[PDB]
RNA sequence: GCCUGGCGGCCGUAGCGCGGUGGUCCCACCUGACCCCAUGCCGAACUCAGAAGUGAAACGCCGUAGCGCCGAUGGUAGUGUGGGGUCUCCCCAUGCGAGAGUAGGGAACUGCCAGGC
RNA sequence: UCCUCCUAAAGAGUAACGGAGGAGCACGAAGGUUGGCUAAUCCUGGUCGGACAUCAGGAGGUUAGUGCAAUGGCAUAAGCC
């Protein structure tokens, strides 16, 4: 028969690398798709909706593993 | 009795393994649990002709480095896979 | 297990002050004694305490741990917090419900000064 | 036969052939028949090796398998073009790698074991070799 | 597409109106909102459909 | 009065006197025992409330859990759990009230036990109690449902009772006095 | 100094199992419930008022490696660059270098506040 | 035309008449908030309950569930009231 159908997303990984300067609200980790790769401690929360992590603070990107679950948070610290 | 002469490493690594299974030697390393291990090369006929000897497993062996008598117990062999030819020995202090 | 209970229903509320930087007045409920600590954000200080086992307390008291004691320690809590300077703290009930003496002890801070 | 009674997945890749094989001890029984090169080893070849075994050692002893087909290969009919999706599933091959012991055996002696794998490895496409269980 | 397009009517005498939509086989009643009414200022019952 | 009866008897005297266990705390406790009810995929039923309701009722005025599903799994067409039983879990005062009326209404009347009552045997702590006869009912109209007690009472037992059992208690059958 | 409670840090060298141990200091079960409140019934739970009783259960501490968990050294697999046999796969120089196993470790450590001795 | 996985080479992207599946909706609650709660499965005693209807106990730990495909999630639950 026939099988031949896909979708498309054009990104979807982090941008902020924990030296990267993320100011105002950039996007640390879109399209994620999901809050449970990373999840969002430092500047507040951030995971809008989409789970879209993002930047709530001028600063550098952190990344960091804390929890019993041993699970990944990005973390926004001032430079 | 089983005894082994033993030359210890200069080089450790796969290159420097694979230079001494192609000089017909292969590396063999031994541990103890209370001092370091020691990296040793064996002579690769004389360990497999006591690798044949059905004996070799169960009994203390001895390994003479620099003139310095090590009892050993063989712990594992890595062997060559479809060649009957091994690679490693790790001898546990006995 | 109670307790288990209790922590996972305190736990929302304790993750979202803690990611608010907000300095915690948490209770702690027991049938014999009820215990008030004013804990600064980043949890592992403690600024104010005052419990009912505290015998300044408890010598007031017809009764440990009543509606009354947790309204006394209440009011001690808030009377140290305001002696050390501090305001503006967030209520914790620590998986208790708002009501008797976790009710009694907030709303003694509350008349006594402390603002939530 | 040696196919598996269920797939969760019809078709494969072709993927290519790894290096070397795990599974190069002798563990079941105490003769083996371990495999010297690469190739793929078909059901069919699986099956004429295991009838010849068992017949030059008279169903005697016990013979374990320790290579499955897992793998599908779809060929395409004769006289179609290129294309048009992927081929029909034809038949099922076990990737071996040297060293793989491919067949064991036990309850024998030695030189009727070494008959019965030489009668094997005539069937069989790679080169393979005999090994005995030996103890680390 | 069982379930069409409606109107909800300001209350408070403006022409200002939003659009939703209803299913009427299962939900035959009028909708009834609180909604924000811009003209107004103010939040007011919001019924009236199309 | 056989709450009273657990707190007077079989503790006090002797093994407090003579030689001494530990802990009341460690002697076995009776909590909360249940009665359910299992009426068919019929949802006109209002007999199972009646005669649930009439037994919490006789005293009380509360009514019984009209249970549909703990499990929430159907092999039915619909999954979601149509309400299909009953339940009262007895509590306290009124639990010690209805297993000492269950006992002055089996116990002191030979009526029932006709032969062995215990025929599925297996170990593990389990004694549920259907008698499918109609033992007692609070109205003037003795048995007009279709319900004839049915139910399952559910009593949980570490059934050994080893000491006082085989030195005096076994069970059975033969009403004697002093 | 010891024990207990609360909030953390760190998240299996942190847990589970087995055995022992603690009591109107503290905490748990526990007493009662019209009343502050709740059960689609349930003073189970949530609450409130607390004369007595035991720590039995739970919880805390200690011991035990039985299971989880961590885990070298050496070797192997892979691979970046350069070169070489190649029919579909490898080899050499050099750099990086696992995973699984092995020896072994392991019955957590620590900070603030409060209470009793 | 749109969505999910693999191909796809551990950033994004990436083709074939390549390998598999779905969508053209639903919901005024199946949205918001507050308060509360925790599954699948297995072993047992009892009314047509029989292997699986409902209770009670134990084991287990998310093997469940998500309005609907697949993937990534989810206990502070986004799962249930």
């Amino acid at each position: 028969g026939g099988s031949t159908r896909n979708g498309r997303d054009s990104e979807a990984k982090r941008l902020g690398v924990k030296r990267f300067g993320g100011e105002s609200v950039l996007a640390g980790s879109i399209i994620v798709r999901q809050r449970g790769t990373k999840f969002h401690a430092g500047a507040n929360v951030g995971c809008g909706r989409d789970h879209t992590l993002f930047a709530k603070a001028d600063g550098k990107v952190k990344f960091e593993v804390k929890g019993p679950k041993n699970r990944k948070f990005i973390s926004i610290e001032a430079e | 009795m089983f005894t082994i002469n033993a030359e210890v490493r200069k080089e450790q690594g796969k290159g420097a393994s694979r230079r001494l299974r192609a000089a017909n030697k292969f590396p063999a390393i031994i541990y103890g649990g209370k001092e370091a291990p020691l990296a040793i090369e064996l002579d690769h006929d004389k360990v497999m002709n006591m690798q044949a000897k059905a004996e070799f497993y169960s009994e203390v062996l001895t390994i003479v480095v620099d003139g310095k008598e090590i009892k050993v117990k063989a712990q594992d062999v890595q062997r060559h896979p479809y060649k009957p030819k091994l690679q490693h020995i790790d001898f546990v202090r006995a | 297990d109670k307790k288990s209970a209790r922590i996972r229903r305190a736990t929302r509320a304790r993750r979202k002050l803690q990611e608010l930087g907000a300095t915690r007045l948490v209770v702690h409920r027991t049938p014999r004694h009820i215990y008030a600590q004013v804990i600064a954000p980043n949890g592992s200080e403690v600024l104010v305490a005052a419990s009912t086992v505290e015998k300044a307390i408890a010598e007031q008291l017809k009764y440990t741990g009543n509606k009354d004691a947790a309204a006394a320690v209440g009011k001690a809590v808030a009377e140290r917090a305001l002696e050390k300077g501090i305001k503006d703290v967030s209520f914790d009930r620590s998986g208790f419900q708002y009501h008797g003496r976790v009710q009694a002890l907030a709303d003694a801070a509350r008349e006594a000064g402390l603002q939530f | 036969m040696l196919q598996p009674k269920r797939t969760k997945f019809r078709k494969m890749h072709k993927g290519r052939n790894r290096g070397l094989a795990q599974g190069t001890d002798v563990s079941f029984g105490s003769f083996g028949l371990k495999a010297v090169g690469r190739g793929r080893l078909t059901a069919r070849q699986i099956e004429a090796a295991r009838r010849a075994m068992t017949r030059a050692v008279k169903r005697q002893g016990k013979i374990w398998i320790r290579v499955f087909p897992d793998k599908p290969i779809t060929e395409k009919p004769l006289a179609v073009r290129m294309g048009k999706g992927k081929g029909n599933v034809e038949y099922w091959v076990a990737l071996i790698q040297p060293g793989k012991v491919l067949y064991e055996m036990d309850g024998v002696p030695e030189e009727l074991a070494r008959e019965a794998f030489k009668l094997a490895a005539a069937k069989l496409p790679i080169k393979t070799t005999f090994v005995t269980k030996t103890v680390m | 597409g069982i379930r069409e397009k409606i109107k909800l009517v300001s209350s408070a005498g403006t022409g200002h109106f939003y659009t939703t939509t209803k299913n009427k086989r299962t939900k035959p009643e009028k909708l009834e909102l609180k909604k924000f009414d811009p003209v107004v200022r103010q939040h007011v019952i919001y019924k009236e459909a199309k | 009065a056989k709450l009273h009866d657990y707190y007077k008897d079989e503790v006090v005297k002797k093994l407090m006197t003579e030689f001494n266990y530990n802990s009341v705390m460690q002697v076995p406790r009776v909590e909360k025992i249940t009665l359910n009810m299992g009426v068919g995929e019929a949802i006109a039923d209002k007999k199972l409330l009646d005669n649930a309701a009439a037994d919490l009722a006789a005293i009380s005025g509360q009514k019984p859990l009209i249970t549909k599903a703990r499990k929430s799994v159907a092999g039915f067409k619909i999954r979601q759990g149509y309400p299909i039983g009953c339940k009262v879990t007895l509590r306290g005062e009124r639990m010690w009230e209805f297993f000492e009326r269950l006992i002055t209404i089996a116990v002191p009347r030979i009526r029932d036990f006709r032969g062995l009552s215990a025929k599925s045997f297996d170990g593990r702590g389990n004694y549920s109690m259907g008698v499918r006869e109609q033992i007692i009912f609070p109205e003037i109209d003795y048995d007009k449902v279709d319900r004839v007690r049915g139910l399952d009472i559910t009593i949980t037992t570490t059934a050994k009772s080893d000491e006082e059992g085989r030195a005096l208690l076994a069970a059975f059958d033969f009403p004697f006095r002093k």
